[PDB]
């Protein structure tokens, strides 16, 4: 019904429109942040798990005020059998983060977004959340 | 004129009988009326640099714990000489300018950075020229705004507000399963994958790999140089870097022959699947993703001798006898750091 | 340049063409509507004035419209209808399949209106594109909300929620907390403020405390204004900046306050209308504020109604009585609203 | 023991320091503002009393973002037998606010700030906020 490419193009704009809003949201305004995941949606934060809304929020608030700054992204659209009828896509982004008191680091992240429809209007929520430091060990 | 290096010794001699271990009091009171300096005829002029230079630097390396000093009554028209007493004595809390000829503030603009609790400026020829003590507590509050007592008078509460910003980053942990039949399961899956991967004949990768199975490379930007990620330079792919689509189409392998084709040109490699730090980003009935981070040694080549390390992503659909597909693939590949590279093997 | 009847017989075949059930107007093939041929009427769409023309009738008679068909009327240029957002913004639907437009940029001009549904079918733009999904995305720029293009539904469109709030709380009155700090703080702002208003201030000598504080404050604005005369004893330590002078607006002791509100002109205020916030209670201190109106009586101020936000920190006296220790005026013109309902 | 100008000169440094922390915060980082208001401070927003620092967060949580742009302020050292042992101020200001999806309005807005002694150091806190806007009517 409609062409696999497309998936691609449209993954892509998703993507990088995506970092901009969670990343931008992120560094300004942390307290608005957490809406963007789903409730089902799950954290893993240097191996730190986080599910639920309210953890979510909590946790977030929780983090010291951030500054990221991206190096390189990049983006797949995902296999209908994983999400029937649902479509949703992969994105993931490698970047330094300066945290507040905490010296500048580098860092890789993967998202699962996935479209939710509305009657009124149509928006993409994050079904997932994994973040790591490439020298977490230190 | 300069001091002889067998009168520094006396000096510091001097200073230790003046220092008081108890209240951590070093007093340099008229230092050149001292009984004992003037018995050895040895002459010290405090308001002169080379003697103050020479009594900051025994400070430093004799006594660098003290918490207050006295330089009352040594004449001191200019301050800017012992402006290094910030990094001399750091733990300094307490300082006494009493009786000296300083008429001006301006003066202790070069003392400004370390923070005394309490000060001393009475008897000074500046002390006189301010009308109210309004004006002389905020000229003086504005160089220290920590300090409690300014001569001998404790002082209005100094104007702090704490934000209370956070600093503490959350525990890092190293691997995450979530439930055990994940951690069996997944690891499992990745030492087929990898043995595998790591055999030189990853064909084998076609059972896992889903039909319309999507995979793709990325690299950290490089500021070409024939640097050591030169071999994966050509596919990797940057969707921020490179807005053109019909490459971006392209640079992404859609089915499973394309992906295993294009996995069979990368070259050969040796992973350390004990290292491994694995993730679970999310897991429901119709999928289940994780997150794979390493590092790898290549077999092959000049490049081989070099070690790299790597952030793998997976999303996975169930299959028959408790195997688990692919549906999507990413491979994140930099050279490996220093810490990564002496913990490479056990 | 039609006559005013071929405007009206124009009006018709639309009506005509019109369907109120699913609020689709269709003006496919104008031209070639036989009603308009047979009345020797020519409209031509791709011309500017007959579309100006057409689009004025769509504002006028139905802008309930939520969509339309232009379809086969051979159209080269899209900016002649650009107009099209302002005439139709309840607009959803469009059609353009069929026609002249040799370019995607020509959608630029109609990016405004929102649509669900959109057909470019048959035009001679759609050649350029390659794939599917360079046209989806080059139509996607210029409309990001649709769902719809050439009757082939879409990837869900793109677009993420912060959920910012936008929604204040509903404004109250007056805040007491419990009862006693509202019969207790209204009876001594009736006594004060009788007092206040009699002319001789020196009943007030009784509420305020030995080193009780006061200052005066208004609006930054220049000569000749209504409050130029309280400018002269106005307050501000953003605007002051130099120390001995702020200290001289600040009056330390009740004397010194007293007198000062004695040079303050007569007032005249409406107790019935104050609107009272107690900010804080304890033990030792209660503070309160006091937004409301006033009226002098004497001076270049006469007959004006100026508005006033006063706060007090008050310590207990006996038998429910308030000692004032600090005292801050802020006085500022009334506005209309206020003027309206300034008294009963 | 100490001058009464001094108060009044120390009242106006507080002043002077506290509208742009607070209303900086309150503009940038909305998340950490409630950290400066005591436990038993009350914020009496528009008639609406809010108690207790986790209400006060929640509260100031639901708000719009905001851009605060203040004409004038005035200050008043307080006396001692309102807050025994216990040095304070009094703080009135007055300006336009502009709240998200609002219209710009003007505000009147004072504080009660009591200082704060630990042996470790010493912190300036608010006692008690309220906050009303000139045309609250309509």
């Amino acid at each position: 019904s409609v062409d696999f490419k497309t998936y691609v193009d449209q993954a892509c704009r998703a993507a990088e429109e995506f970092v901009n809003v969670y990343y931008t949201t992120m560094d300004k305004r942390r307290r608005l942040l957490s809406r963007l995941y789903m409730g089902t949606a799950t954290l893993v934060w240097n191996g730190n798990a986080v599910s639920g809304q309210e953890s979510l929020s909590e946790f977030f608030e929780m983090l010291p005020s951030s500054e990221f700054q991206i190096s390189v992204v990049d983006c797949q659209p995902v296999h209908d059998e994983a999400t029937p009828s649902q479509t949703t896509v992969l994105v993931v982004i490698c970047g330094s983060v300066k945290f507040e008191g905490n010296k500048q680091r580098d860092f890789n992240q993967n998202f699962i977004l996935t479209a939710q429809a509305s009657p009124s209007n149509t928006v993409w929520k994050i079904a997932s959340d994994c973040f790591r430091f490439q020298d977490w060990a230190s | 004129n300069e001091l002889k290096p067998e009168q520094v010794e006396q000096l510091k001699l001097i200073m230790s009988k003046r220092y008081d271990g108890s209240q951590q009091a070093l007093d340099l009171k008229g230092l050149r009326s001292d009984p004992d300096l003037v018995a050895q005829n040895i002459d010290v002029v405090l308001n002169r640099r080379s003697c103050m230079a020479a009594t900051l630097r025994i400070i430093e390396e004799n006594i660098p714990e003290l918490l207050s000093l006295n330089l009352s009554n040594n004449r001191l028209y200019r301050l800017d000489d012992m402006s290094s007493i910030v990094q001399k004595a750091p733990n300094l809390k307490i300082l006494n300018l009493s009786g000296n000829e300083l008429k001006s503030e301006r003066e202790l603009d070069k003392i400004k950075g370390l923070k005394l609790e309490e000060l001393w400026l009475d008897g000074n020829s500046l002390c006189d020229t301010f009308r109210d003590q309004s004006t002389y507590i905020s000229a003086i509050r504005e160089r220290f705004p920590k300090l409690l007592r300014l001569d001998g008078h404790e002082l209005p509460p100094p104007i702090a507000f704490d934000v209370e910003a956070p600093t503490t980053l959350p525990p890092c942990k190293g691997s995450y399963f979530g439930t055990e039949n994940l951690k069996s399961l997944v690891l499992h899956f990745l030492q087929q994958y990898y043995a595998i991967y790591d055999s030189g004949d990853r064909q084998g990768l076609l059972d896992a790999y889903h039909d319309g199975a999507c995979c793709s490379l990325s690299i950290p930007f490089i500021p070409p140089a024939r640097s050591s990620l030169a071999e994966y330079f050509k596919d990797s792919r940057n969707v921020k870097k490179l807005k053109d689509p019909t490459l971006r189409f392209r640079l992404l392998k859609h089915t499973r022959l394309n992906v295993v084709a294009f996995l069979n040109e990368l070259p050969k490699t040796q992973h350390d699947v004990n290292s491994f730090v694995v993730d679970i980003s999310a897991q429901t009935s119709t999928l289940l993703c994780f997150s794979v981070n390493g590092v790898f040694k290549e077999v092959d080549g000049k490049s081989r001798d070099s070690l790299r390390a790597f952030t793998r992503t997976f999303i996975a659909v169930p299959a028959s006898n408790s195997g688990l597909c692919i549906v999507n693939d990413e491979l994140f590949v930099r050279n490996a750091s220093s810490e990564e590279i002496q913990r490479a093997f056990a």
